Order: C-alpha cells, then sequence, then structure tokens
RNA sequence: UGGUUUCUCUUCAGAUCGCAUAAAUCUUUCGCCUUUUACUAAAGAUUUCCGUGGAGAGGAACAACUCUG
RNA sequence: CUCCGAACGGUAAGAGCCUAGCAUGUAGA
C-alpha cells in the first residue's frame, strides 16, 4: 500500500521544463477494413461513356 | 497491478508504524 | 473668468457623462476570491505589520 | 414478392409555392429559425441573408466573410446564429446586435459544415483540411481535434441520443468520433462513394445516413444497415427528412427525389426547374431542410433561386 | 421560538447589484498617415480585474447576555 | 493661451590573439 498525496506545488512559478518534444502515443492505428462492395468492371463500353 | 483501498490513511499509517 | 478653469471644467464633467453613458452595465459575474486561494496554500502566511 | 410491399407508407405529393430569388451566386446552406419566423441561407457572394419564413420577403443581409458560405446553423438553444465560411473562420454571427460576436478559428482550411449540439455547449465545425473541430461556445476555444477522417469531414451530426459524434467523411468512410475521447468507435461498412449526406429521424426511429452512390440506412446505438436507397445515382449532397415519415433527397443533378423513411419507395421523384438568367444544366438542390411548422419544404438550389415547396392533397398516388 | 461575531465554499445576480468606474477584444465610423505598434473618440456587445448582495455547510470568541415575539 | 509623444524602419560585413558576471545539485559501489 502506498498512499497517492498530490504535492501542493507554489501557484506562482514559471514552468518547470520546456516544451515538451516526447512521442505521446503510438503512430500505427486500427486499421478497420472497408468491406464495402465488390469493386468491379463497369462494361465495355464505359471507357467510352 | 494496481488496485487501490477505500481505508482510511490516518489508521493506516498509525497500525503499520507501531 | 480662468483660461484653465474653463476647459478644466469642460473636461472633468466630459469624463462624467461618458462613464455614465454608455458605461452602465448590469455587472455580472460569477468568480470571486482571487487573493484568497493563496492564502489558503501551504507557502504563502499571512501577517501584520 | 418484395417484403412489406402491398403496404407502405402514406406520402401525399408537395408542390412549389414560391420561388423566392434574391441571392447573388449559388446557394449552398438553408436553415429556419425554431420559431417558424426567419429563414437563414447564405450564398455565394459572402452574405449570409435572412428572410421571412413564412412570407418570404427580405428580413436582413449580413455580411462579414471573405468566401463562400457554404454553412448557417441556427442555435436554437442560445439567440446565436452561427456560420460557417470557407475563408477559414467560424463567424459566429450572434443575433443580438446582427454583428460578429466571437470570430473563431483553428481550422487551416474552409469549413464543409456546422452543427450545434442540443445539450452539451459546443459546436461541431465540421472542417475540411484534414478533420472536424469541436469549438466551445462562448469560449472562443477548441475541445479536441476529432481526427478521424482520411478525407475532408464533410458532413456533421450531433445528436444527443447517439453518444459520439456521426462525422461524414468524403474517404467512403463514415465514423462515430466520441465526445470525451475524440477517436471513431465504429467506422461504416457501406457508402463506396464520398459521403457527403447525412441525415436524422427522432420522431420513430434511429438517426439515418446517406450516399451520393448506393447509399443506406442506418441506426444510431453503434450503427446497423436496415436497407439500402433507391435508385439515385446522383451527386446526393441534401438529405432531409421530416417526423410525418417523409425522406427528400437533394442531389447535385436537380432531381430532387422524394422517398419514405419507411417504405423506401419514391413518392414523387420530381425534377425542379432552373432560372432564366442560369444555364441549362445548372440546377441542384445543394441544401434542403423542412420548415418549424414542417408544413412548407424549403430546397435551396445552386440557380440562385431558394425554392419553397408547399403540401397538396391528392389520393391518386398510389404505389405498386 | 432561544447566538452577537469572524474566516473558509455553493448558487443566482437584471436593484444607481457600483449614489463612482478601469483596461483589453470584436463589428462599423473620423482625424493624422510613412512600415508597424504605442494612437483621437462616437455607436453597440464580449471578457478580465477593483468589489458587493440572500441562502443552506464547517471552526474561534461569554454563548449565554437571555434578543424579538 | 500652457495639449508635454516613445520605440522599429540605424550603426554593419571579417580575419588571429586575450580575459570574464553566469548554471546543475542525482541513481550507482
Amino acid at each position: 500500500v502506498i498512499r497517492m498525496v498530490e504535492m501542493q506545488k507554489d501557484p506562482m512559478e514559471p514552468p518547470r521544463f520546456k516544451i515538451n518534444k516526447k512521442i505521446p502515443r503510438g503512430p500505427p492505428s486500427p486499421p478497420a477494413p472497408v468491406m464495402h462492395s465488390p469493386s468491379r468492371k463497369m462494361t465495355v463500353k464505359e471507357q467510352q461513356e | 497491478y494496481a488496485e487501490p483501498a477505500h481505508i482510511n490513511d490516518f489508521m493506516f499509517e498509525q497500525q503499520r508504524r507501531t | 473668468q480662468p483660461v484653465k478653469v474653463r476647459v478644466s471644467y469642460q473636461k472633468l464633467l466630459k469624463y462624467y457623462v461618458l462613464n455614465a453613458l454608455k458605461h452602465r452595465p448590469p455587472k455580472a459575474q460569477k468568480k470571486r476570491y482571487l487573493f484568497r486561494s493563496f492564502k489558503a496554500t501551504k507557502f504563502f502566511q499571512s501577517t501584520k505589520l | 414478392k418484395a417484403p412489406t410491399m402491398p403496404k407502405p407508407q402514406w406520402h401525399p405529393p408537395w408542390k412549389l409555392y414560391r420561388v423566392i430569388s434574391g441571392h447573388l451566386g449559388w446557394v449552398r446552406c438553408i436553415a429556419v429559425e425554431p420559431g417558424n419566423q426567419w429563414f437563414v441561407t447564405g450564398s455565394a457572394d459572402r452574405t449570409i441573408k435572412i428572410w421571412d419564413l413564412a412570407s418570404g420577403k427580405l428580413k436582413l443581409s449580413l455580411t462579414g466573410h471573405i468566401s463562400t458560405v457554404r454553412g448557417v446553423i441556427v442555435s436554437t438553444r442560445s439567440p446565436y446564429l452561427f456560420s460557417c465560411g470557407e475563408d477559414k473562420q467560424v463567424k459566429c454571427w450572434d443575433l443580438e446586435y446582427n454583428k460578429v460576436i466571437r470570430h473563431y478559428h483553428g481550422h487551416l482550411s474552409a469549413v464543409y459544415g456546422l452543427d450545434l449540439h442540443p445539450t452539451i455547449d459546443v459546436l461541431v465545425t465540421c472542417s475540411r483540411d484534414s478533420t472536424a473541430r469541436i469549438w466551445d461556445v462562448r469560449t472562443k476555444a477548441s475541445v479536441h481535434t476529432l481526427s478521424g477522417h482520411t478525407n475532408a469531414v464533410a458532413t456533421v451530426r450531433c445528436q444527443a441520443a447517439e453518444p459520439q459524434i456521426i462525422t461524414g467523411s468524403h474517404d467512403t468512410t463514415i465514423r462515430l468520433w466520441d465526445l470525451v475521447a475524440g477517436k471513431t468507435r465504429v467506422t461504416l461498412t457501406n457508402h463506396k462513394k464520398s459521403v457527403r449526406a447525412v441525415v436524422l429521424h427522432p420522431r420513430h426511429y434511429t438517426f439515418a445516413s446517406g450516399s451520393p452512390d448506393n447509399i443506406k440506412q442506418w441506426k444510431f446505438p453503434d450503427g446497423s444497415f436496415i436497407q439500402n436507397l433507391s435508385g439515385h445515382n446522383a451527386i446526393i449532397n441534401t438529405l432531409t427528412v421530416n417526423s410525418d415519415g417523409v425522406l427528400v433527397s437533394g442531389a447535385d443533378n436537380g432531381t430532387m427525389h422524394l422517398w419514405d423513411w419507411r417504405t423506401g419507395y419514391n413518392f414523387q421523384r420530381v425534377h425542379a426547374a432552373v432560372q432564366p438568367g442560369s444555364l441549362d444544366s445548372e440546377s441542384g438542390i445543394f441544401a434542403c431542410a423542412f420548415d418549424q411548422s414542417e408544413s412548407r419544404l424549403l430546397t435551396a438550389e445552386a440557380d440562385k433561386t431558394i425554392k419553397v415547396y408547399r403540401e397538396d392533397d391528392t389520393a391518386t398516388e398510389e404505389t405498386h
């Protein structure tokens, strides 16, 4: 058991560090598939239409 | 694995130090 | 008839009207106790001198 | 042979009662006041002008945008006629003094549409740079960047029933980004074309959706494809649905096909005319929304003529 | 029925809440203008700050002096 | 008749040598 006691900082101060250049999350995603419709050719006259 | 408890901090710190 | 008293009475009556002509709001507010939060901190301390 | 074929819904055909043409350019947005008195409608002349909802006469003219006004969302919970311009500025023109009051910014390109949430005090500004924006009303600051689209987020929907915010992406994939988190909770396995239309029928069912090619219905809890749309292959841009069961589809080709939200068959499927000063193939319904009294339909065409379609009683319109 | 004070925190303020009155921002106007900020003040509405008003919650001082009824 | 202005738009450009008022408060054996 460890008690989580938040330290009350001084409410008048410059920030302790600069702008954080650390990566917050992961650039991979959950790439969900489309599964909308089977893509196929229209017709032989589709190139002329 | 974190597992918090709703026990009092006063009685817990007094019993462990005794 | 001073020449200094005429424009000084005109300008003092100018800001008397202008602070009451358009500067009449109902003056709503929501927040309070600005410096009272610093007195309740763990670092400041009140005294008398 | 078809299921639920001999029992369709009832839908009498409509008729145009007045064609107001006062704007200078293609009208891109149209909205009605909740008091059924004002009718806010933008144009390509960078001037959001309000007109009478019933009389049709002009009521006001409010300019200020630097590009085409492609969004006008009149807030019903607060007196503020917020507008989305294409000059990367969501000019929240409050109607309390007929001027800009907020002038919020943050988008990197043009804004496609804006929708005011009925419960949360925030405005969902569907931009077109790379994502939408959850702008906080009366705070002049963004809440979270709901980046869940691979293209421009055209449509937007802020429903109180749906916990997420239904965003319509032009990358052929609709998404439902949550308000608290921001990530898309569920995608859409439909709408193979660039989806730039969305609707909602909260009268007796869940909120539907739409698409230009091969449109289909949906559901509010996590999505559920009920049925597809009829034979409307044109580029649909306006999709309105009334509480009486009418489903109006406004396409860019001018074929304003009106169908039923329950039956699905096209009741009227009529095509509108054009202005004499306009070209031959220029009439297209870019925005359409029903009135606050749900009596006279209002569709803003691309031929610089805000047309109003009233109702008419008839009985010789039985569908097979 | 029964408590004069004082300090903390929770709302709405449409009462000259302020018997007095600052700054910034937004939309329109004038004067200079030579790049710009510092500029001049007329109109309107949005914040911040100097402050305040009733009504529940927790401590200290005689709460007991017995206040109105 | 007594209404009083401030900054930017400004000193360059470089070679070799020389000296300075500054800052952090660690885990480890």
